[PDB]
């Protein structure tokens, strides 16, 4: 019973639920990882030791919230969850293999674990390049481990992005086109191509490093010819598409937020937003070398990737334009959903203004390997795309549970993130930009005072994220249901009720064709 | 070349896909892999939405290049109307399900 | 010589395979023990009549 | 299918007693945010 | 976004222990490993 | 170095088990003769102790740790030299 | 080198390092611009009860804020890829100097007549004589000839390590089987700090790097005295 | 040859309550926990060896 | 409600997927074990299971599609898209090979004797074996293409004997190319030319033996009536995945046996 | 001679080709002028060159080579 319905599911639902459940637990070892890291680097000194078990510690930080929080969460947890309620499926294309998509996330968090385990861990940064990576600087399962983990982890996302895709081509009513479908799916259609061109490609790559340590080949060692740098381009060539396939999902969410406590009907320009999020897809494959501009590479194909690179912001302008255009004549409801939405809308184009300086591969060669980059990303991920799953979770708690969230503590809840976050990486540019560098376990005394405030504003977070498990418990211990939603006209999802029963769609949606 | 051997779906597909198959072939459809044609949707002329139970969600394209599909119940009853362009839907029982 | 081409006969040693090669494998460790063949006796755990 | 439904039903955990509740999100959240020091602390406890 | 009044209502007191609980757990493991990091480092 | 030639603007099975027989076969025929004709022996090539071959940074995960897979004695020397 | 509460970037020793304070100034205005810009829109849209929830046409202002980020992007990209060409730039060095990254520590090579090369690495900060900074002071330091145009030659020889020096603008990479090339410029005297810019492995923030810059005269006894 | 899919497609439309994986017979049973048993000890055994290469 | 009006299916609660995840940890963990404690057991272990797994899980699809019927024509499009996806997902893993070549080929290291192929290396000759396992793969394609044409005619015999000669040509390239190796005077180990080349064309061989237990699964099929000249995705996906195969070699052959080498 | 002079045909970032070039030239020029005699001229440029812009243990490395006759350049 219990495991019929656990462990041998097939029901889009479930699956979701699996994820998110997965998601949030693999959020706390990274919260955990992230405050070692700020504990280490809160007062000039050593606190844990040398550079090796505090670089194991980040970049575990850095494998936990990429690969077991944010992407389970976003795809496989709302993915699943929405995407066949959106659309009108009775499930997903392939349920059976949806399932093993999940189960193949546990085992590979495992052998990420069991990596810092065995002998000194991987202290390689989440890059993990050769030579350090080698079997000479990394003798040891460690890195091998590290490897195994992120092939399962690849498996998994490519199975269930073949799922995704097929589904969403496959299984609409027979009368909607795809520019009718909602943003969100067409956010995770897109997601999911990405996915299937850029994961394929790492694999190649680590698995070329994987025998250069094990069955004595020379793809990256100078010795028999290889080349450190060929890496490098491979681990990037997913690397870059790797950032968009981690807000594109969030992209859609905030499109569904902003609509729905603007009390619109729709986003507005929908179909500027569907070429947007294309035009994004795509640069995105094409722009990999600018995490390599002081390499040593030819000053002209460096220009041209920080052209390449520049032009995003384009398409991402438009995003940012035609959500405050959203937001214009509306009857805005300040729900804690819409906090979430609204700073997501500032601090992600903060963040990604932050990126197109480093764009420029002239300021960049002062800029690579510093702080000012570890804040341009902490920027569009803790406080984009984290923001952006906060807002979902919050906004679609009450379908998924039948349970409404105490509204004012979801607030209060906002509030301590917001100050957390900002006060942790808005010092962050300074350092960097007066030059101290990252993976560094202390630093020279100049940089004591924004590194102390920085640590301090970790210590806020931890305490919001320690709040937010509280506001579920609450929630599930009072059970307040849910009775009448609105704007269901328009937002599918709601129309089964909180929560919507195992089986949605058994009798399909009607659909004219006009 | 020349000879024969292999089985036709005619004489020995089964199960839902053979339902399918020959529903089909009757001119019927049972199973909604086609798209439902519209009426004039008039009072007097109401799409009618056949239902296995008693009521279903009708989406409403209310204008042909809309990106908004507009959703809701229709229920066991007199005719509904889309809440964005008024269109007459009524419920009608679902013939053959096998 | 070629009827024993046929229809049947394909279903027929389709059928009689079990029990013909059932007997083969009876056929070929019984005979294994009967000469008391050597070196898969060293590959059993227990029949080792060998010190 | 013998699927229960509804609130609270739709979950691998039970909801009806709070503080059973309290006591199982407890360690999982709680085991979850443990880790990563006690593995420090293996490391640190090694040779 | 209605709903009905809680089914098993959740007093202050009664939040009060989930909130004071659900800190503990995440303080108190950290902290015991922390208090004892020199100990570690010194075997 | 071809182009092109014999069009028979109906396929079929016919056609297809027409080329698999007048064409597809009788080339992997031809073929397996010339290779079976160039099928000279090289005689193994000189040992010279070159660092970028022979890499081993670690001993294989099979025999004595220092024989590759496929390892043919004849053609293939050992990182000291050939084995015999 | 870098002081207590220190906001933007070191104070520029070389001039491609005062040509990017410009660029960057040039680039930071801007997005002090959007960003505010952007700021100033959101609280408009949320400070007003009037309504228009009813349909509203795109497009039209589509092209505005579709053609706009287009000029702004040149402005930036003009500057920026001038600079670049600038620092890959065709000039003649009067001396060559090669570093080699190791395994926590760098190493000189000045061999363009004599055969001089020597290790440098950090002084623990226990044996620091006062006045000497914490984690940036090396027992040996890398001297040179101020005013004058010195081509750099970075590698090493174990992992990835990168060679910066953020006050002259230089940060190359120092990959082994490599020789990545960079001009150093000094146009004052001095001491000039830098760290490691790659991750390589236990004391990755303990191999910092000091150019003492002196006259030519200074330098060339120098190098003798070295060997 | 033989033909006799019709008699394998009443044999699985048979109404036995059973999911497919176990609609076919004992054999299906069987392989079943052989296979999950063989997958959690494994499971088990690799578990034990982490344990082990854990430790210096 | 209770009985679906849609042309869907909904898969019975399965335990395999739970299964072929586990494979994957003991088989992964397992290489681990090979590659640093000395001990395949764990490997052993692993690649059983995921055997189970694979066929289970396959049977099961058979009966739900042949014996139930669940494969209506909604169905089937989206296996199609599927299997597409899938082979994409896979050209771009053998792209990462011929990136690694190229690089490694177009710009020769000084450590190797600053060109290709490196001194010391004595390449194979296109114009032998490679040729052969060439025309041999090639074939295999028309003949493949025969086969398919007569399942559609209805012609059992035919397309078995097609099949046939198809499978036989398959395995006959994996024999030569498995000679080749053993008579190759070049190993992993030497240098980036023995890796770029056992790997990219290891990986490879390793998929004509996958497509060719595709193809012999298919021929089984075929012998218990399982085709109908109709559906017969079983076999569509089979012929896909052979195309992929032959393409691939024609890259590796041009690429790595004729212009890098 | 002040350092190796700006050559266009290694006009960037990487200048391993660089030294490579110049110490094969070298020695190759050496092996002739000696096999030949011609005075037993001698080619000094391109030693100055490859001895600047080389790192000495590629030199060294090179040179044994060299000597146990497995360096890979043909000479
Ligand atoms: C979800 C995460 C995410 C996102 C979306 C992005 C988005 C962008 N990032 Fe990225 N970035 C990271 C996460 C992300 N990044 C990470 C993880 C790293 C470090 C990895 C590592 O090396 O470890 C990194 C590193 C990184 C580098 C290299 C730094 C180095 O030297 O090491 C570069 C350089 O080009 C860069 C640039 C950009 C650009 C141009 C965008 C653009 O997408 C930004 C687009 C957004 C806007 C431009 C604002 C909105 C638009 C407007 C308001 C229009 C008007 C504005 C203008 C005209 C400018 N990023
Ligand atoms: C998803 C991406 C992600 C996120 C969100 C964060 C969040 C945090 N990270 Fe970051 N970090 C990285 C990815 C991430 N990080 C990466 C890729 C690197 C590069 C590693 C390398 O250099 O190799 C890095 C590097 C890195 C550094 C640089 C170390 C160095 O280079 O020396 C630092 C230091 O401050 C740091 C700190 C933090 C902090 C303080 C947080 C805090 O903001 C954390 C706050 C806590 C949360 C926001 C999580 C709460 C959310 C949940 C738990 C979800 C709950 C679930 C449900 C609601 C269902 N991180
Ligand atoms: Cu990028
Ligand atoms: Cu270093
Ligand atoms: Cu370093
Ligand atoms: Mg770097
Ligand atoms: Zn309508």
């Amino acid at each position: 019973m219990f495991i019929n319905r656990w462990l041998f599911s097939t029901n889009h639902k479930d699956i979701g639920t699996l994820y998110l459940l997965f998601g949030a637990w693999a959020g706390m070892v990274g919260t955990a990882l992230s405050l070692l890291i700020r504990a280490e680097l809160g007062q000039p000194g050593t606190l844990l030791g040398d550079d090796q078990i505090y670089n194991v510690v980040v970049t575990a930080h850095a494998f936990v919230m990429i690969f077991f929080m944010v992407m389970p969460i976003m795809i496989g947890g709302f993915g699943n969850w929405l995407v066949p309620l959106m659309i009108g499926a009775p499930d997903m294309a392939f349920p059976r293999m949806n399932n093993m998509s999940f189960w193949l996330l546990p085992p590979s968090f495992l052998l990420l674990l069991a990596s810092s385990m065995v002998e000194a861990g991987a202290g390689t940064g989440w890059t993990v390049y050769p030579p350090l990576a080698g079997n000479l600087a990394h003798a040891g399962a460690s890195v091998d481990l590290t490897i195994f983990s992120l092939h399962l982890a690849g498996v998994s996302s490519i199975l269930g992005a073949i799922n995704f895709i097929t589904t969403i081509i496959n299984m609409k009513p027979p009368a909607m086109s795809q520019y009718q479908t909602p943003l969100f799916v067409w956010s995770v259609m897109i997601t999911a191509v990405l996915l299937l061109l850029s994961l394929p490609v790492l694999a190649a790559g680590i698995t070329m490093l994987l025998t250069d340590r094990n069955l004595n080949t020379t793809f990256f060692d100078p010795a028999g010819g290889g080349d450190p740098i060929l890496y490098q381009h491979l681990f990037w060539f997913f690397g870059h598409p790797e950032v968009y396939i981690l807000i594109l999902p969030g992209f859609g969410m905030i499109s569904h937020i902003v609509t729905y406590y603007s009390g619109k009907k729709e986003p507005f320009g929908y179909m500027g937003m569907v070429w947007a999020m294309m035009s994004i897809g795509f640069l995105g494959f094409i722009v990999w070398a600018h995490h390599m501009f002081t390499v040593g590479m030819d000053v002209d194909t460096r220009a041209y990737f920080t052209s390449a690179t520049m032009i995003i912001a384009i398409p991402t302008g438009v995003k940012v334009f035609s959500w405050l255009a959203t937001l214009h004549g509306g009857n805005i409801k300040w729900s804690p959903a819409m906090m979430w939405a609204l700073g997501f809308i500032f601090l992600f184009t903060v963040g990604g203004l932050t990126g197109i300086v480093l764009a420029n591969s002239s300021l960049d060669i002062v800029l690579h390997d510093t702080y000012y980059v570890v804040a341009h990303f902490h920027y569009v991920l803790s406080m984009g795309a984290v923001f952006a799953i906060m807002g979902g979770f919050v906004h679609w708690f009450p379908l998924f549970s039948g349970y409404t969230l105490n509204d004012t503590w979801a607030k209060i809840h906002f509030a301590i993130m917001f100050v957390g976050v900002n006060m942790t990486f808005f010092p962050q540019h300074f350092l960097g930009l007066s030059g101290m560098p990252r993976r560094y376990s202390d630093y020279p005394d100049a940089y004591t005072m924004w590194n102390t405030i920085s640590s301090m504003g970790s210590f806020i977070s931890l305490t919001a994220v320690m709040l937010m498990v509280f506001i579920i418990w609450e929630a599930f211990a009072s059970k307040r249901e849910v009775l009448t939603v609105d704007l269901t006209t328009t937002n599918l999802e709601w129309l089964n009720g909180c929560p919507p029963p195992y089986h949605t769609f058994e009798e399909p949606t009607y659909v004219n064709l006009k | 070349a020349s000879g024969g051997g292999v089985p036709t779906d005619e004489e020995q597909a089964t199960g839902l896909e053979r339902e399918v198959m020959l529903a089909a072939r009757k001119g019927q459809d049972p199973y909604n892999i086609l798209a439902p044609k519209a009426t004039s949707g008039t009072k007097e002329d109401p799409n009618l939405v056949p239902s296995i139970t008693n009521k279903r969600i009708v989406g409403c394209i209310c204008e042909e290049d809309n990106s908004t599909v507009i959703w809701f119940w229709l229920h066991k009853g007199e005719a509904q109307r889309c809440p964005s362009c008024g269109t007459h839907y009524k419920l009608v029982p679902h013939q053959l399900a096998h | 010589l070629s009827r024993f081409l046929g229809p049947r006969y394909r279903e027929l040693a389709r059928n009689w395979i079990p029990t013909a090669s059932m007997w083969g494998a009876v056929g070929a460790v019984g005979l294994v023990w009967a000469t008391d063949w050597r070196l898969i006796l060293d590959w059993v755990p227990y029949i080792n009549g060998k010190f | 299918s013998h699927y229960e439904e509804g609130p609270g039903k739709n979950i691998p955990f039970s909801v009806e007693n709070k503080w059973r509740l309290l006591a199982m999100m407890t360690l999982f959240f709680g085991s979850g945010f443990a880790a990563p020091f006690f593995i420090v602390r293996h490391q640190l406890l090694k040779k | 976004i209605t709903a009905k009044p809680a089914k098993t209502p959740t007093s202050p007191k009664e939040q009060a222990i989930g909130l004071s609980v659900t800190f503990l757990s995440f303080l108190l493991p950290a902290g015991w490993v922390l208090y004892h990091l020199d100990n570690y480092k010194k075997s | 170095a071809s182009a092109a030639k014999g069009d028979h603007g109906g396929t079929g099975a016919r056609t297809w088990r027409f080329l698999t027989f007048g064409l597809a076969l009788p080339s992997v025929a031809l073929c397996t003769l010339n290779s079976w004709l160039h099928s000279g022996h090289r005689e193994r090539p000189a040992f010279i102790p070159y660092h970028h071959l022979r890499i081993r940074t670690k001993p294989f995960s099979w025999g004595d740790g220092n024989h590759t897979f496929f390892h043919n004695p004849r053609v293939n020397p050992l990182p000291t030299g050939y084995e015999k | 080198m870098a002081y207590p509460m220190q906001l933007g970037f070191q104070d520029a020793t070389s001039p491609i390092m005062e040509e990017l304070l410009h660029f960057h100034d040039h680039t930071l205005m801007i997005v002090f611009l959007i960003s505010s810009l952007v700021l100033y829109i959101i609280s408009l849209m949320l400070t007003t009860k009037l309504t228009h929830t009813s349909t509203m046409d795109a497009q039209e202002v589509e092209t505005i804020w579709t053609i706009l980020p287009a000029i702004i992007l040149i402005l930036i990209a003009l500057p920026s890829l001038r600079i670049l060409y600038m620092m890959d730039e065709i000039n003649n060095p009067s001396l060559t100097v090669k570093t080699m990254g190791h395994q926590w520590y760098w190493s000189y090579e000045y061999t363009d007549y004599e055969d001089l090369s020597f290790d440098s690495y950090m002084i623990p900060t226990s044996e620091l004589k006062p006045g000497e900074l914490r984690l940036l002071e090396v027992d040996n330091r890398v001297v040179l000839p101020m005013e004058m145009t010195i081509r750099m030659l970075v590698s090493s020889e174990d992992v990835l390590h990168s060679w910066a020096v953020p006050s002259l603008g230089l940060k190359t990479d120092a990959i082994p089987g490599r020789l990545n090339q960079t001009t150093l410029m000094s146009s004052r005297p001095g001491l000039y700090y830098g760290q490691c810019s790659e991750i390589c492995g236990s004391n990755h923030s303990f191999m910092p790097i000091v150019l003492e810059l002196v006259p030519l005269k200074y330098f060339e006894k120098w190098s003798a005295s070295m060997l | 040859f033989e033909n006799r899919v019709a008699e394998k497609q009443k044999l699985f439309q048979e109404d036995n309550g059973l999911p497919v994986h176990l609609k076919g017979g004992a054999t299906d049973n069987i392989l079943y926990r052989v296979t999950m048993t063989l997958c959690l000890g494994g499971t088990l055994y690799s578990l034990y060896c982490l344990g082990w290469a854990s430790f210096p | 409600m209770t009985h679906q009006t849609h042309a869907y299916h909904m898969v019975n609660p399965s335990p395999w997927p739970l299964t072929g995840a586990l494979s994957a940890l003991l088989m992964t963990s397992g290489l681990t074990m090979w590659f640093h404690f000395n001990s395949m057991t764990l490997l052993m272990i692993g690649l059983t299971t995921n055997m189970l797994t694979m066929y289970q899980w396959w049977r099961d699809v058979i009966r739900e599609s042949t014996f139930q019927g669940h494969h209506t024509p909604a169905v089937q499009k989206g296996l199609r898209y599927g299997m597409i996806l899938f082979i994409i997902s896979e050209v771009l893993f053998f792209t990462g090979f011929f990136w690694a070549f190229y690089h490694s080929s177009l710009a020769p290291t000084p450590e190797l004797g600053g060109c290709w192929p490196p001194t010391g290396i004595h390449p194979l000759n296109p114009l032998e074996v490679p040729l052969l396992n060439t025309s041999v793969l090639l074939a295999s394609g028309v003949s493949i293409t025969w086969a398919h044409h007569s399942l559609m005619e209805g012609d059992r015999k035919h397309m078995l004997q097609a099949l046939f000669i198809t499978i036989t040509l398959g395995v006959y390239f994996t024999l030569l190319q498995a000679s080749e190796y053993y008579e190759a005077p070049f190993t992993i180990s030497d240098g980036v030319y023995g890796s770029t080349f056992f790997v990219a064309t290891g990986f490879h061989g390793l998929h004509v033996i996958i497509g060719s237990t595709f193809l012999i699964v298919c021929f089984f099929r075929q012998l218990k009536f399982h085709f109908t000249s109709n559906h017969h995705f079983g076999f569509e996906a089979g012929a896909w995945y052979w195309h992929f195969v032959d393409v691939v070699w024609l890259f590796l052959y041009v690429s790595i046996y004729w212009w890098g080498s | 001679y002040q350092t190796a002079p700006f050559d266009s045909r290694f006009p960037n970032q990487n200048q391993t080709r660089n030294c490579w070039q110049n110490y094969l030239d070298f020695h190759r020029c050496e092996k002739a002028m000696t096999a030949k005699g011609g005075d037993v001229s001698v080619c000094e440029w391109y030693r100055r060159v490859y001895k600047s812009l080389c790192p000495i243990s590629w030199v060294s490395t090179w040179d044994d080579r060299r000597a146990e006759g497995t360096f890979p350049g043909k000479i």
